[PDB]
């Protein structure tokens, strides 16, 4: 019912897809920063993971804040000893949008280890805030995902679990991920998931919804099921730890598909 | 934003929120009246607040005839300025100084048709306006009336995950949210403008109530005591009491007596208990209630 909002869904998924283009970060910016590279990229996504957990924030939050780091690199260039500080502020910022209880600005700063100061991330705050033109609402893998699933016949809450998992694998690989919309990210996962779970494809009415095919969605799904395939030999574990837990079914222990058949 | 403060020319002091002071301006270059909202940086130690950041990232995207447009954002590294429309009054300062002897019945079905389509706009723009209430409704010279302060809104997924509860101007709450119910939607902003437009006809508060378990109570004398008949799942919510006194249904029409059918209609399905059966802005736009509404639709704002 309202929850769900019948009389709006399709309006808000075809605003969401324009609004993603537009909150698009540029898919080559890494190149372009001469010191930090997507490794280095990788981690701090891992432990902004790790900070979502510790301080037991939305998954939205966490995407948001990557959206924003993305979109900051892509016209800011910034040092290797700076790169935390962007971090920092954009889960700050991300906090202040999508959180009922958005931790104080003092545990953001007592999380860095004392390497910055409430200063500083404050005006790492304002700069942000600029560089973004206070664009925050941000189209998310997760705001797709949880859209695609109310296509489920009927809801398994193992698939849902899954599909959160690997999209949230995409956000720590600007390689190859960068080049893949929110929506496209959110296709491939739920369709993955979906698969592993159930042995089940991506219905026809997403075929409907989103105009997506298997035929469209396969690069993404290729790159999805090999980095679901590596997960556990990746040097970043801290969404596989997370999803170990019986908050999201210890879906990150269920085994991935060896082939697709696509 | 384009703006710097030396462009602009205060004219009075026309409000404060809890969150800094509103003056009327005037655009020295253009000769635009607009309205500026001061929000201090400093005074706060946790940087710009959550209302703001909310405030402006939602009404950047929000350009409809019946939003207040935001213009502008000032930003300097001591203070912050938001750079909005000017309308001269509300609806409320309306209401207690010209409605004395009433608010005639095209005018309001004008507002009603004008406010409904704001809050369509807002909900297929996935945003909760989370404090409808006549203060925060603008009313201009040329007769539109203008959604204002997006403060305490917030961009919601699909389906809503649960959301801050103190939520809404007493007055005007939803049932759902009295009832501490995990879940609300764009349903809440259907209720504040039930409550609303039956303030119009009246010119007094539907349900002014002096606490929420008051506010509760005076909703079931009016509209009765909801059951699992009105509305599945309602004995089973959070703040749900057995021991709730079971009030009967009045009649609309004794409820607003000066309303029609039509309005009593429309009326009837803003204020349903069950969320799920509560009309949407966009289908009550379609309802008869509106049939001879002629207003020229208000043009947007650049
Ligand atoms: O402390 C370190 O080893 C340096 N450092 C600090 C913080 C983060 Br996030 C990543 C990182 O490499
Ligand atoms: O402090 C540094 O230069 C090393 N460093 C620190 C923090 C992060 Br995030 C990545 C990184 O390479
Ligand atoms: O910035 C200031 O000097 C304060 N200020 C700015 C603008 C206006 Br209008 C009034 C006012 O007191
Ligand atoms: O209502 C707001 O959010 C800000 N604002 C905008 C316009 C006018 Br007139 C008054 C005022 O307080
Ligand atoms: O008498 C009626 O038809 C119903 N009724 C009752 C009471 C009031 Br006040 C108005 C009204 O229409």
């Amino acid at each position: 019912g309202v929850n769900e909002v019948p009389d709006y869904h399709e309006d808000i998924h075809t605003y969401l897809r324009e609004m993603e283009v537009k909150c698009k970060p540029k898919v080559g910016y890494m190149k372009k920063q001469p010191d930090i590279t997507n490794s280095m990229r990788a981690i701090l996504v891992d432990w902004l993971v790790e900070v979502g957990e510790e301080y037991k924030l939305q998954n939205e939050t966490l995407h948001l804040a990557v959206n924003y780091i993305d979109r900051f690199l892509s016209s800011m260039s910034v040092l290797r000893g700076k790169l935390q500080l962007v971090g920092t502020a954009a889960m700050l910022l991300a906090s202040k949008f999508e959180e009922i209880y958005p931790p104080e600005v003092a545990e953001f700063v007592y999380i860095t280890d004392d390497t910055y100061t409430k200063k500083q991330v404050l005006r790492m705050e304002h700069l942000v805030l600029k560089v973004l033109a206070f664009d925050l609402a941000a189209p998310t893998i997760n705001q797709f995902l949880t859209q695609y699933f109310l296509h489920q016949q009927p809801a398994n809450c193992k698939v849902e679990s899954l599909a959160m998992f690997l999209g949230e694998l995409s956000l720590i690989d600007a390689d190859p991920y960068l080049k893949y919309l929110p929506s496209v990210i959110a296709a491939a996962a739920f369709h993955l998931a979906l698969y592993t779970v159930t042995g089940q494809s991506w219905p026809e009415s997403l075929v409907q919804k989103t105009g997506y095919t298997l035929e469209t969605l396969k690069p993404c799904l290729l790159d999805l099921h090999q980095t679901y395939l590596r997960a556990p030999q990746h040097a970043q574990q801290s969404i596989r730890e997370k999803y170990k837990n019986s908050k999201y079914h210890g879906v990150s222990l269920l085994n991935p598909p060896e082939t697709l058949n696509v | 934003g384009p703006g710097s403060m030396e462009n602009f020319q205060k004219v009075e002091k026309i409000g404060e929120g809890t969150y800094g002071v509103v003056y009327k301006a005037r655009n020295k270059l253009t000769g635009e009246v607009v309205a500026l909202k001061k929000i201090r940086l400093d005074t706060e130690t946790e940087g710009v607040p959550s209302t703001a950041i909310r405030e402006i990232s939602l009404l950047k995207e929000l350009n409809h005839p019946n939003i207040v447009k935001l213009l502008d954002v000032i930003h300097t590294e001591n203070k912050l300025y938001l750079v909005f429309e000017f309308l001269h009054q509300d609806l409320k300062k309306f209401m207690d100084a010209s409605a004395l002897t009433g608010i005639p019945l095209p005018l309001i079905k004008s507002y009603l048709f004008q406010l409904l389509q704001g809050l369509a706009f807002c909900h297929s723009h996935r945003v909760l306006h989370r404090d409808l209430k006549p203060q925060n409704l603008l009313i201009n010279t040329e007769g539109a009336i203008k959604l204002a302060d997006f403060g305490l809104a917030r961009a919601f997924g699909v389906p809503v995950r649960t959301y801050t509860h103190e939520v809404v101007t007493l007055w005007y709450r939803a049932p759902e949210i009295l009832l501490g119910c995990k879940y609300y939607s764009t349903a809440v902003d259907i209720w504040s403008l039930g409550c609303i437009f039956a303030e119009m006809v009246t010119r007094r508060a539907l349900f002014p109530g002096d606490s929420e378990i008051d506010q509760l109570f005076r909703i079931f004398r009016t509209l009765g005591t909801p059951d699992e008949v009105v509305w599945p799942g309602v004995t089973s919510m959070p703040d749900y009491k057995p021991s709730f006194p079971k009030w009967a249904r009045q009649d609309f029409s004794k409820v607003v007596p000066p309303l029609d059918e039509d309005g009593r209609s429309l009326l009837s399905q803003m204020l349903h208990y069950d969320p799920n059966k509560r009309i949407s802005a966009k289908a009550a736009l379609a309802h008869p209630f509106f049939q001879d509404v002629t207003k020229p639709v208000p043009h947007l704002r650049l």
